[PDB]
């Protein structure tokens, strides 16, 4: 037999998530990338990060802890 | 292995601008491994970046660090939490000295709770709990090298997040009772992703059920790695395709809300079958104050048929149900939502979500291998008001 019932809580919201609960990031590393300029700039890529605001951008990733700030650079 | 790379305010600017650009909130990791001669955390160079962040009028959000459980084995530097702590209490005055004073700050972004991680994680809290906003953590299930197939479809594999979520609330109750808990990075397999697997419809089930387990666990926010880039377990792919975890990720976004509820199975069994129920998201123009949104996996070789509980038994039910775009089948790239393909209308334009409207009282059908969600039209939900 194939059919299941389900019971279900809703007395009251047992938790509250952000309205950014599902987030997403950007590994450090991709700052690495020569086109990372071209990538980011998208116009295609900004259209499908737009469907999931509202939420976080997380810049991070092993490559966090091996970049530096070079206010000179071009 | 890893080298030290500079980065450009070219590099700050492209990044904010997409996330400006794109309704996101920036949060930018700095480098705590850029050390004093005594082993402090160095601020110089964070104080350059913030002074250009502030002078361009960037709203941003700071963690400091980046698995620090690692850094031993990465840099062959080992940083204990309670030193951590204190760096988080610098770059915390730099923030209130700062344009943004009142700038978030999040941290430390450890893996998941193994004994050494565990050990740190409440070290650091006791030490630099005070200035940290949320607390973030990192989950993997496998390694991306050695996952097979059989592994994404594993409610045995799947159940393990239940224990780290379980481990990490242990650590925060015990030093800082109340503080949110974030993951701070997450994805299906580590090492990058596993090939052919972690960027397809059968990525879908780690995905969906870390999603519905972080919020009936008391989760605030999960962040995807990784939105575009180089591994496997990429949303987007190097062509600017959105792949099924896409596509999942954005009728996720649509249909489930922010109060979380919760559903159970009637048989001893609750493994294959897993159920989820929040309240509906208010933004959806198509739904009302009071609706719900339920989500189920289903890991059985076979169709399941779902019976709703009085009071909801008879009402208009929506059906969101994803399968895959053959000919590859949980392999598959390609996702449809209740048969019809999903694809960009054009570069600026996501296609509408279509949903299937059920005959009332009807059982919800779950296929084998298959995740639907099910919003409950007029379910008038007291909670959801
Ligand atoms: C399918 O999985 C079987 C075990 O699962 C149980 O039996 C099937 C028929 C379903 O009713 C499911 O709800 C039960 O949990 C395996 O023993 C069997 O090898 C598999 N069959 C096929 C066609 O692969
Ligand atoms: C990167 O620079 C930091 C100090 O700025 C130093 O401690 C570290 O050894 C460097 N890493 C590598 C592997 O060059
Ligand atoms: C921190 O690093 C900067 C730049 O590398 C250096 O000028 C400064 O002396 C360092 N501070 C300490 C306390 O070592
Ligand atoms: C920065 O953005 C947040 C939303 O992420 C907002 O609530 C906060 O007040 C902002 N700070 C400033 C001064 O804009
Ligand atoms: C943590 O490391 C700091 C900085 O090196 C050191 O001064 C302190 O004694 C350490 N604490 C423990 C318990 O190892
Ligand atoms: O894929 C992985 O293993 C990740 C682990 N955490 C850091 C990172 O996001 O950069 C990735 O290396
Ligand atoms: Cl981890
Ligand atoms: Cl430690
Ligand atoms: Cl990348």
């Amino acid at each position: 037999q194939d059919v299941v019932d389900l019971d279900f809580f809703t007395q009251e919201p047992l938790h509250l998530v952000s309205p950014s609960f599902l987030s997403v990031t950007i590994d450090a590393n991709l700052a690495t990338d020569p086109r990372f300029l071209i990538l980011l700039g998208s116009p295609k890529l900004r259209t499908l990060a737009r469907g999931l605001s509202p939420a976080y951008l997380r810049f991070g990733g092993t490559k966090t802890d091996f970049l530096i700030f070079d206010p000179k650079k071009e | 292995k890893f080298k030290n790379s500079t980065y450009s305010r070219s590099s700050v600017d492209v990044l904010y601008t997409f996330a400006n650009c794109s309704g996101l909130d920036l949060i930018f990791g700095l480098n705590a491994l850029l050390r004093t001669a005594d082993l402090q955390w160095n601020s110089s160079n964070a104080q350059l970046l913030l002074d250009y962040c502030s002078s361009k009028g960037y709203n941003i959000s700071w963690e400091l660090g980046n698995e620090p459980n690692s850094f031993l084995k990465k840099a062959d530097i080992f940083i204990n939490g309670s030193q951590l702590g204190e760096d988080f209490i610098q770059l915390h005055k730099l923030l209130r000295k700062s344009t943004f004073k009142n700038a978030k700050l999040y941290g430390p972004d450890v893996g998941q709770p193994r004994r050494k991680t565990a050990k740190m994680l409440k070290s650091f809290l006791k030490a630099g709990g005070e200035v940290i906003d949320s607390v973030t953590w990192h989950h993997y299930y496998l390694n991306g090298r050695t996952a097979t197939r059989e592994d994404f479809l594993n409610p045995d594999v799947l159940d393990i997040f239940i224990s780290s979520v379980q481990k990490v609330f242990q650590v925060v109750e015990s030093t800082r009772p109340g503080k949110k808990v974030w993951l701070g990075e997450t994805s299906s397999a580590y090492g990058g992703g596993a090939p052919l697997l972690s960027d397809t419809f059968a990525a879908g089930f780690m995905w969906l059920d870390k999603l519905g387990l972080s919020a009936r666990m008391g989760i605030e926010v999960v962040m995807r790695q990784v939105f575009f880039g180089a591994g496997n377990y990429h949303l987007v792919d190097e062509n600017f395709d959105p792949l099924p975890d896409y596509w999942l990720s954005l009728l996720f976004k649509k249909l489930v809300g922010t109060k979380v509820l919760m559903a159970s199975v009637q048989g001893s069994k609750r493994r294959k079958l897993r159920v989820y129920l929040h309240c509906t998201n208010t933004d959806n123009p198509r739904y009302k104050e009071g609706d719900l949104t339920l989500y189920a996996i289903n890991l059985h070789n076979v169709t399941k048929y779902l019976r709703l509980p009085y009071p909801f038994s008879n009402k208009q039910v929506d059906k969101y149900l994803l399968r895959p775009l053959g000919p590859h089948g949980l392999l598959s790239k390609s996702v449809q939502l209740n048969g019809l393909t999903l694809k960009m209308v054009d570069d600026q334009t996501l296609p509408p979500l279509m949903e299937k409207p059920l005959r009332p009282g009807s059982s919800l059908g779950l296929p084998a291998f298959s995740y639907s969600f099910f919003v409950i039209r007029n379910a008038k939900v007291a909670a959801c008001i």
